[PDB]
RNA sequence: CUAGACGGUGGGAGAGGGUGGUGGAAUUCCCGGAGUAGCGGUGAAAUGCGCAGAUACCGGGAGGAACGCCGAUGGCGAAGGCAGCCACCUGGUCCACCCGUGACGCUGAGGCGCGAAAGCGUGGGGAGCAAACCGGAUUAGAUACCCGGGUAGUCCACGCC
RNA sequence: GGAAGAGGCGCCGAGGGUAGGGCCCGUGACUGGGGCGAAGUCGUAACAAGGUAGCUGUACCGGAAGGUGCGGCUGGAUCA
RNA sequence: AGCAUGACCAGGUUGAAACCCCCGUGACAGGGGGCGGAGGACCGAACCGGUGCCUGCUGAAACAGUCUCGGAUGAGUUGUG
RNA sequence: UGCCGGCAUGAGUAACGAUAAAAGAAGUGAGAAUCUUCUUCGCCGUAAGGACAAGGGUUCCUGGGGAAGGGUCGUCCGCCCAGGGAAAGUCGGGACCUAAGGUGAGGCCGAACGGCGCAGCCGAUGGACAGCAGGUCAAGAUUCCUGCACCGAUCAUGUGGAGUGAUGGAGGGACGCAUUACGCUAUCCAAUGCCAAGCUAUGGCUAUGCUGGUUGGUACGCUCAAGGGCGAUCGGGUCAGAAAAUCUACCGGUCACAUGCCUCAGACGUAUCGGGAGCUUCCUCGGAAGCGAAGUUGGAAACGCGACGGUGCCAAGAAAAGCUUCUAAACGUUGAAACAUGAUUGCCCGUACCGCAAACCGACACAGGUGUCCGAGUGUCAAUGCACUAAGGCGCGCGAGAGAACCCUCGUUAAGGAACUUUGCAAUCUCACCCCGUAACUUCGGAAGAAGGGGUCCCCACGCUUCGCGUGGGGCGCAGUGAAUAGGCCCAGGCGACUGUUUACCAAAAUCACAGCACUCUGCCAACACGAACAGUGGACGUAUAGGGUGUGACGCCUGCCCGG
RNA sequence: GUCCUAAGGUAGCGAAAUUCCUUGUCGGGUAAGUUCCGACCUGCACGAAAGGCGUAACGAUCUGGGCGCUGUCUCAACGAGGGACUCGGUGAAAUUGAAUUGGCUGUAAAGAUGCGGCCUACCCGUAGCAGGACGAAAAGACCCCGUGGAGCUUUACUAUA
RNA sequence: AGGGCCAUCGAUCAACGGAUAAAAGUUACCCCGGGGAUAACAGGCUGAUCUCCCCCGAGAGUCCAUAUCGGCGGGGAGGUUUGGCACCUCGAUGUCGGCUCGUCGCAUCCUGGGGCUGAAGAAGGUCCCAAGGGUUGGGCUGUUCGCCCAUUAAAGCGGCAC
RNA sequence: AGUACGAGAGGACCGGAGUGAACGGACCGCUGGUCUCCCUGCUGUCGUACCAACGGCACAUGCAGGGUAGCUAUGUCCGGA
């Protein structure tokens, strides 16, 4: 009884809890194509992690923003959810070669410009250097590669405070981790997210997507007397501050030194 | 019910079947472990 | 018919409200710096931080929340409640010049609105301080009053009494 | 030669029963609260700056009355 | 388990959200039903697997039979690979 | 307490198999009860039918003989013996595409063997018919006889008078769930609609009492488009679908919702020739059978055809040959190809047997076994539960007597209804539709489709009546949906929030199993997993309100002093 | 008051699927109980998240009763279809030294039928029954012995990615 | 480099003939080697504790041994009271209890004829003799046992690997 | 027998006809079932074209009831003096 919009959060009715998806689309038919891809699950002679994996795979493909511009004008219209993750995935346009999946800020009916272009329109736009950040609203597009720039996939946060201008040139905030200023020369396409938190809204039940793409966890303790000891009481735990094989259930750190965080502080979270 | 192997052999052609013991070259001598290995006739071709 | 009620012109008043950028003395601290032996805090003391450089002192930095001076018998305000720049919107208010509609109204268990601080929930959030809990310490005894920390909390949206 | 008693009867209803409902008095090992009696117990928030000027609102604790986050209030003696 | 292509479900009961006219209703939250069409719902055939006695352990078979259940608008089931 | 080979005895008893009736005439001859020609009986017939799937490979036949087998045996076998039987241009492989995965010279690496992978082939049930019904012996069929569809095809003439060669982007074949009907006949049912072979002492009728039998695709019609989507001549991609262009994309007029892209079963829906009982032709066994009449009217379900038809939902539903989407070097002016037509094609293998079936796997022909297509019938809300006949499968690997104990199986009781006993599992009881009727608790949508009350067949003044009920006078029996079909009821205490797993054969429980939250780490060409090989991806093609381990598990209040260890 | 301090029991329940000690102690149900509850509390050695309680439907989980029944138990009763008996064919396996294979009481490494001493039967066939051979099967696998094995865990000695 | 020899020093190894300097728990999922010559459930040698009788005087009975008991203790039958033995049973004999078949013994659980009775009767209190017979239903439990409800002439004791 | 005994409640050694139990049989003709074929009642399907009228199926009578010859207990008599 509060966001946007209809979550089947089924307030208990017959197999079919508190449920919570979709929003609006206007339905596509189905995707031209789908470059390389491959598939998923398991990798390397082996197979690894064994925590969710289902059975649709890829379908998410590229979505290389802009290694060129020069002089575009686009226009968007149609959109479409799609990638392994529930974030839509927008659906951009033009009229030149290729397509590359572009992002999507907020929904829209039958307009909009675009441009692309080093000082263009206050509204959605994409391709332009690094020092354009006045007021720094809703990103949804950030990226770490300079000729390429893609990164992010998920309708989940997608916005960032931009800092100052100081020595070694930092700025820029990012997601969850709280003051790490990171080192920054590339773009994004700043626009917000559409159905913020619907990106980890509740299901109803369980046997209706976890298999359904991904796979039915919930475990711990192998009570496995081999490499696995938590099990082998009356019912009981007592001591043994271990998770799994001695990994250290607790913090106990981890990457550091590196390139980067070598002039990247403050990452603490809470 | 379903027992423990029933018909339709193609694991035992492309793979242990005759002409499938060179894409393991050390199956090779596997392949000839009961023929030049040995009396007996061979256990593919009864 | 206009005394009442009602709308017009022309001006004025403020902490009335919702939203957006923020102005700076702030105070806990991250870091470098100068670089000694105590700081702190009671009416007498201490958990703590001291030989790892504490106390404090210059700068770069993270931030959240508050809004001294004007402030007084003050204003807004149905009232609750509200004292930083500007703006989109807006409430109630003032006399003169009467413009006219012409009794067109004041109240009213029942409801709708408000809903002092705090308290519920979902997500966020965290400098200062604070219920529980916890220390040095009063005294016979001290889950009071001193000091020392800290969780929900004091904080934005929205639904409660 | 259409006939009395009614002879077979059609829903009424006396009356008994198998069932669901509400209500009432008494009953009830155990337990919460109010007053009674030598004012029985241990200590002493609040009456005076009754050792935090005072009640209360919610909230946790906790032999008890009570402890603490803030606000209203004058129903606070006085020189903050 | 994981991978693919196809497949199995005769009905009844309950029949909710969406759509519409009206309305005490300023705004407008809300109220009537209509269609709607939801729900590992209902009986339970087919379909998956089974709680207990029974005959019988050279018995039908080194392996069962009779009666009671749920899944049956789906944390359902299935052919082959 | 061996091992094999043989003789053993348990002993002639237990047993012949799911207890789902059978008698007989007659053929034969070695006698006949289970063969054969056959009138009577009954069990299944959503089957224990027929075809496709795996299998066995010799099943099926012209039939033939007991040595042995089918746990009697037998003149029956599918035992054993020679021959016979599954006739292709379109139903079947490949070549035209493909998910697990395997493999792939070079290569990414490994001590070798190798693991894997780029250009690739495979590997499937998978994308790909353009004919239907008749004439068929001992067995085979849409290949054999007849009216009949041709997808592209073999050459050449006649509107084209000029186009075209790759991996393709296309439109699209690429479909998720459920509901509602807005469509539908075969098939089914209304039979006296058409034509009749003719009728029974039965009692009874000969006439609105009566057996039976009668359409098919190629083709296309304001008497087939029920129903879903707006069409076209000028300019350009302010630079890539490894070029261009008649695919996509966006901007300016005149058409510019002045016009169409689109079909399941039709009121010619037809050329067809099959059609009841039949004269019976036949050595008047087997049956080879001449020839031949009714070309009609509606009304019931589809998982058959609309079926990206619609709204809605999503847990958001594959790249995908082909009439069809586009061509560059070159090819090309009078010929190369798309057109109409005569002519011409799809190669070998199955197309026969049982088939959720004693013949395919259970040590055997043991009462086991899972997919696919139809699926007559009245009756019954539906009913594939439930009775019985089709078509079809059939008495199963037996037979009779007497049918003691006892024994498994079924039913009916005087006296009490659980006193029985570890506890009503069992046993056995018991739970129609319509109407009215209906609680403590409760997240009010429930707990109850509760309890309870009347009827539901028949003559009749009478409905939407081609089918229900209905104000009524009444009819049969002790009783009326009456056969079959079926939650036992209620309060409370212990565990779990119910759908899921399984002791593969004692034991399915308070046990594990769901979102929410609790501890985080990784935070990327990532933690972790297998891999000594990092190659690999899972993670996800992701970088976080994301994933690996760990706790309880609705939601409501809450979750604490010993960190000596 | 003090020992221990490393600390040092509160929400619920409290013979409830934690009580030995006892079926606790009062009370409802019929007469009544190792039982169902309502509490008390001197709960062997309940509890904070491998939780506490609460808490509707629903789970082939234990206990109490009742409603009509289950006619189970008393005697249950009688009948049937099929096995036990007439006949034709087929007839095996687990096992086993050997049978003129009755018993007592006694005796024996004491559980004797061939032993003692005594008594006793006309021999055989088949139906039926269990006391019987220390009934059968794998040389107990409950256990112990065995300088046996495997399997899991713990900081066991120690290798090791 | 070393060796032996003269001698000599390093281990509460205080598991002290120790033997290595060098080391834990756990299985009712177990497999085997054997086994009552290595337990437990029955017999069994035994006869602790079990039921019953014997000795005279203290003490009840108004006083008063014995209508009935008996400070302290004394002889044993039985022995199935929980067992001491490890003798064959591990080529393996599976608790207890419940229905039913039950059939033995008597010390007699209820009759009978008898001793006495501190017994008027009604009815008992203990003892003598042999079997002739016979001995419930509910509650719980698996129940041996046990107490709770009413009955019953009364509700047995030791049989039988309870 | 309301006596011996008992100052009062009450009540015998002997036997007597008499009511009962699980407990031996018997017997059909007092009580009942059983009866799977003898009939009536009813729904559904077929065979007689078709009807009063009947048969095959519903456990080997479908469903409601009835039933002899037999059997045995609650049926009746006798049982230990």
């Amino acid at each position: 009884k509060k966001y946007r919009p209809y979550t089947p959060s089924r307030r208990q009715m017959t197999t079919a809890d508190f449920s919570g998806l979709t929003k609006k689309r206007p339905e596509k038919a189905l995707t031209e194509a789908l470059p390389k891809t491959g598939g998923r699950n398991n990798r390397g002679r082996i197979t690894s992690r064994f925590i969710g994996g289902g059975h649709k795979r890829l379908y998410r493909i590229i979505d290389f923003k802009r290694r060129d511009k020069s002089g575009v004008n686009a226009k968007v219209a149609a959109i479409e959810y799609d990638p392994n993750r529930s974030a839509r995935i927008a659906l951009l346009h033009y009229a030149d070669g290729e397509k590359r999946y572009i992002l999507a800020p907020e929904g829209l009916t039958v307009g909009a410009t675009v441009n692309a272009g080093p000082e263009a329109e206050p509204k959605l736009g994409n391709a332009l250097p690094l020092r354009f950040v006045p007021v720094g609203a809703v990103v949804h597009a950030l990226e770490l590669v300079p000729g390429k720039g893609a990164q992010l996939a998920r309708s989940a946060g997608t916005s960032v405070q931009v800092q100052g201008k100081e020595s070694d040139y930092v700025i820029v905030r990012l997601p969850s981790g709280e003051l790490r200023r990171v080192h920054s020369e590339c773009y994004a396409t700043i626009g917000a997210v559409g159905n913020a938190e619907h990106k980890n809204i509740v299901l109803g039940k369980a046997g209706r997507s976890r298999w359904l793409g991904r796979k039915p966890h919930q475990r711990g303790s192998a009570m496995n007397p081999v490499d696995h000891p938590h099990g082998g009481g009356e019912g009981r735990t007592g001591a043994g501050r271990v998770p799994v094989t001695p990994w250290g259930k607790p913090t106990k750190g981890l990457k550091t030194r590196r390139k980067r965080k070598t002039s990247d502080r403050f990452i603490v979270t809470r | 019910m379903k027992r423990t192997y029933q018909p339709n052999n193609r694991k035992r052609a492309k793979t242990h079947g005759f002409r499938a013991r060179m894409k393991t070259k050390s199956g090779r001598n596997i392949l000839a472990r009961r023929r030049a290995k040995g009396r007996h006739q061979l256990t593919v071709s009864d």
